[PDB]
């Protein structure tokens, strides 16, 4: 399938908090014991002139609301600051509560849709993550930030996998496409093993560098006014 | 809503009597791409949409798939693979008014152009010339909107107002479906199911195919259900097809 | 703010120019110059604009013109009904207006 | 298209006059609307102008003393004019400037600027004493 | 839509009458005609209806005395009154029913029902006496 | 047959409610209870029809309902002109139509 991952092996700008950017999709997990990590922010100014998604765990149900928030400098969730003089917004949701133990979070807006995919493990290896929810929110998000005191962040790339569904119908396995020239081959090949041998993965190709164009420079304006703008027709 | 602001609430979660819309004359115009109105009972959809507006004047017409105009491309443009169905019906004598009811915008120049299924509610003020007029209307410098004007003087351009159903079919599990009343499910025998539009012939039986609590059915390396978990008691079905083979 | 002569007078059939000088910033740097006529009584009639057009259901013969920072009305085969005054409006230089001291027009 | 004005009347220096213009078959958001005065036997004078919204221009003979206004729903234009003085007698007449594609020449598109004046109102007398 | 009516003027008890109902703008057979009376200074009694076509309804007061018919060629309304009575006395109005999709509501359509009255006639007086 | 009211009274501004109490035949049963109003030597003109409803081109304070067996027609705003008869017609219950005894409506 082609979809938004992680990219294996890429950058997670690990933290210790700052607005980040949330340009098409934003991983997170976060391996706390006592619930230091309290929910998060979304939104593309935050000013009040714009809705902005946001996430608050409440002590049993989680909060989602989409309203014209009014964020403070350093908006903080034991007292909460933020979540004052909000304004004819169009989301309500509540649900079970969320969150040694690894929590992932995958966050995505497609086509308004805010996807939220989870899995607690108790970070190498690997691990599927299930979906969670599915927003209908049609909101303009650009930036983010967590409401708190460690957690990654990653960013997903449009790039296709090679997803291996175990007979009990999980995800065991996958394969980073794009990652490097022998997990091409095991694109093409649909396959985990390759043999010995030499495979047409893809076609190389130099691409363009630049845009001439060379029209021919007599600057007279076409008598369109003389056709159009006639007195007599 | 006026059309630069046209609005649209999510529908789910209901049962959609398409029947009331479609026999009802009042309509004047009512086309529909990628389906046809008159089977539009027996569809599940995975969300449906209402992009309700008023557009008098010219364009009319422009409220299509692959149509270009000042409301087509500045107010409410429509994607090329367009799923649904466009309702109209002049409403004159509803948003008319005695004098003029000038309280429709319509969003005149915008910018270079507008992407489909998009909204914009800024007013900020559009030049056409030099940059420096930063939010005042100046010698190049226009307000961007510009009213609507609604008198029976003025056929050809009075109100009509619209409702665009867009259908989207494969988002999720369907839930707002047709009024089809639900009957019981008979297994070991080859039937013509309908698992909320999932239509098809088979032989269902219990399967040992452990789904997990978010999937909702199997497929196989074709367009083919061979899973379905059905609705009102989630039980997990296998598809197989009833015997066929040479004679 | 803008001249005009007090007054022209001609004889019917002929033409008569009516001249109006003002600086460069709205007639001689911008391009919406424009004119009036006004009958006593009457409130004015829009007679040129974009300084070159005449705006439909007015009399051909009407005519403008502006070389520089002087705007021209070229009136042309004046008939009774011409008596009245003109007033050269040109674009306004950053939205405050302003028109002619006014050339009342007398056919002989 | 039809312009109607009212207010006008007798009045002391130094008071407050409010003018009324009804405009019916258009609005005061469609076009630009601008007030112009005319001395008694004398030339036309631009009094102020408000465009489709937003803006606030007056004349300098006139700045600080006139605002100019408008009701969306009554579809009127409004001149407040307060501390008159005797150089105000004249008067004042409403004009709706030009409509976006005036008279259509087909050849430009939609810029709005086409500054000059279309119909006038009747005009209401102002005497200041 | 018009109706007009005649027919009606003073007659002896026990006798005859027929009211005449010409309709122009519709027909007696597009939309439901009813006849209604109204004695002097008094409220309003539905007389009878027809329906577009094959019925005689009538209100047990006029059943076997009056009868309701119409010429669809002249595309007039008839009620025949026959062995008239002292309490028969009062002004009468043919009413057409509401046509089909009136004020076009685009939820219910085509259901013919819509049963109400549509405009009246001017209403012709019956003295028996 | 329908009762109503011989006469209700108001003055301008407030509101008056109607009431028309019948069977559960028609009014009960059925769901096309109307309202007329007629002045003084004219013809009746329909008021309320479908009971919820109102005739497109009448003034919006005019307002109706029915509980059960009880209709009820919600004059909102009295002015001067308001001043005449209305009377309540139900469905008919097979084609032996009814109407109310009345209301004149008197405003202060
Ligand atoms: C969390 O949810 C809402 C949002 O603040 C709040 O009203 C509710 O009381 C909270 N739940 C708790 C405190 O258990
Ligand atoms: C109130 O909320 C609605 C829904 O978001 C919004 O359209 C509207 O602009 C808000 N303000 C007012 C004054 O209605
Ligand atoms: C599938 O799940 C069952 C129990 O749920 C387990 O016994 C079996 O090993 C699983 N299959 C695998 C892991 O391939
Ligand atoms: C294009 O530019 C060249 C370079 O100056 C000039 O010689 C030529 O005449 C130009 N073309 C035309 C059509 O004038």
């Amino acid at each position: 399938t082609q979809d938004l991952f992680l990219p294996f092996f890429s950058n997670v700008t690990w933290f210790h908090n700052p607005v980040l950017p949330f340009n098409d999709g934003v991983y997170f997990a976060s391996t706390e014991k006592s619930n230091i990590i309290r929910g998060w922010i979304f939104g593309t100014t935050l000013d009040s002139k714009t809705q902005s998604l946001l996430i608050v765990n409440n002590a049993t149900n989680v909060v989602i609301k989409v309203c014209e928030f009014q964020f403070c400098n350093d908006p903080f969730l034991s007292e909460f600051r933020v979540y004052s003089s909000a304004n004819n917004c169009t989301f309500e949701y509540v649900s079970q509560p969320f969150l040694k133990n690894l929590r992932e979070f995958v966050f995505k807006n497609i086509d308004g849709y805010f996807k939220i995919y989870s899995k607690h493990t108790p970070p190498q290896g690997f691990s599927a993550l299930e979906p969670l929810v599915d927003l209908p929110i049609g909101i303009n998000i650009t930036r983010f930030q967590t409401l708190l005191a460690a957690y990654y962040v990653g960013y997903l790339q449009p790039r296709t996998f090679l997803l291996k569904y175990n007979e009990n119908g999980t995800i065991t396995d996958a394969v980073d496409c794009a990652l490097d020239p022998l997990s091409e081959t095991k694109c093409t090949l649909k396959s985990f093993t390759v043999e010995k041998g030499i495979y047409q993965t893809s076609n190389f190709r130099v691409q363009p560098t630049e845009s001439i164009v060379r029209f021919p420079n007599i600057t007279n304006l076409c008598p369109f006014g003389e056709v159009f703008n006639a007195t007599r027709f | 809503a006026s059309v630069y602001a046209w609005n649209r609430k999510r529908i789910s979660n209901c049962v959609a009597d398409y029947s009331v819309l479609y026999n009802s004359a009042s309509f004047s115009t009512f086309k529909c791409y990628g389906v046809s109105p008159t089977k539009l009972n027996d569809l599940c959809f995975t969300n449906v949409y209402a992009d309700s507006f008023v557009i008098r004047g010219d364009e009319v017409r422009q409220i299509a798939p692959g149509q270009t105009g000042k409301i087509a491309d500045y107010n409410y443009k429509l994607p090329d693979d367009f799923t649904g169905c466009v309702i109209a019906w002049n409403s004159n004598n509803l948003d008319s008014k005695v004098g003029g009811n000038y309280n429709y915008l319509y969003r005149l120049f915008r910018k270079s152009n507008l992407k489909p299924f998009e909204r914009d509610i800024s007013t900020e003020i559009y030049q056409a010339g030099s940059t420096p007029c930063n939010g005042v209307e100046g010698f190049n410098c226009y307000f961007p909107l510009q009213s609507y004007g609604f008198q029976p003087t003025n056929v050809g351009y009075q109100p009509y107002r619209v409702v665009v159903l867009s259908f989207e079919l494969l988002h999720a599990p369907a839930t707002v479906c047709g009024p089809k009343k639900s009957t019981n499910l008979v297994k070991n025998k080859c039937v013509n199911f309908n698992f909320n539009g999932l239509t098809g012939t088979g032989v269902l039986t219990e399967s040992n195919k452990k789904f997990l609590p978010f999937q909702q059915f199997g497929r196989d390396i074709a367009d083919t259900t061979d899973a379905v978990r059905d609705p009102q008691t989630l039980e997990i079905l296998d598809i197989t097809p009833c015997s066929f083979g040479g004679v | 703010a803008l001249t005009q002569p007090a007054s022209v007078s001609g004889s019917p059939g002929q033409s008569i120019t009516i001249s109006c000088t003002g600086t460069s910033s709205d007639v001689g740097g911008y391009n919406y110059v424009s004119w009036y006529q006004q009958h006593p009584g009457k409130a004015p009639k829009l007679m040129i604009y974009d300084v070159s057009n005449r705006p439909s259901g007015v009399s051909n013969r009407f005519s403008g013109s502006k070389s520089g920072n002087t705007a021209s009305l070229t009136i042309s085969g004046l008939q009774a009904e011409d008596e009245a005054d003109y007033y050269c409006s040109s674009y306004t230089s950053s939205s405050t207006r302003v028109f002619g001291t006014g050339t009342k027009v007398t056919v002989l | 298209v039809q312009l109607v004005e009212s207010g006008g009347g007798l009045i002391q220096p130094g008071g407050s006059l409010r003018l009324s213009c009804a405009a019916s078959g258009f609005t005061v958001s469609n076009n630009y609307m601008s007030w112009v005065r005319q001395a008694p036997g004398k030339g036309l004078e631009w009094v102020s102008v408000i465009y489709s919204g937003g803006s606030t221009y007056y004349a300098d003979s006139v700045k600080g003393r006139f605002t100019i206004s408008r009701d969306k729903s009554k579809n009127t234009l409004y001149l407040q004019m307060n501390r008159l003085r005797a150089e105000d007698t004249a008067v004042y007449y409403c004009a709706r400037e030009g409509e976006v594609e005036g008279y259509n020449d087909f050849w430009s598109g939609y810029s709005r600027d086409r500054y000059y004046f279309d119909y006038w109102g009747q005009g209401t007398l102002v005497t200041v004493s």
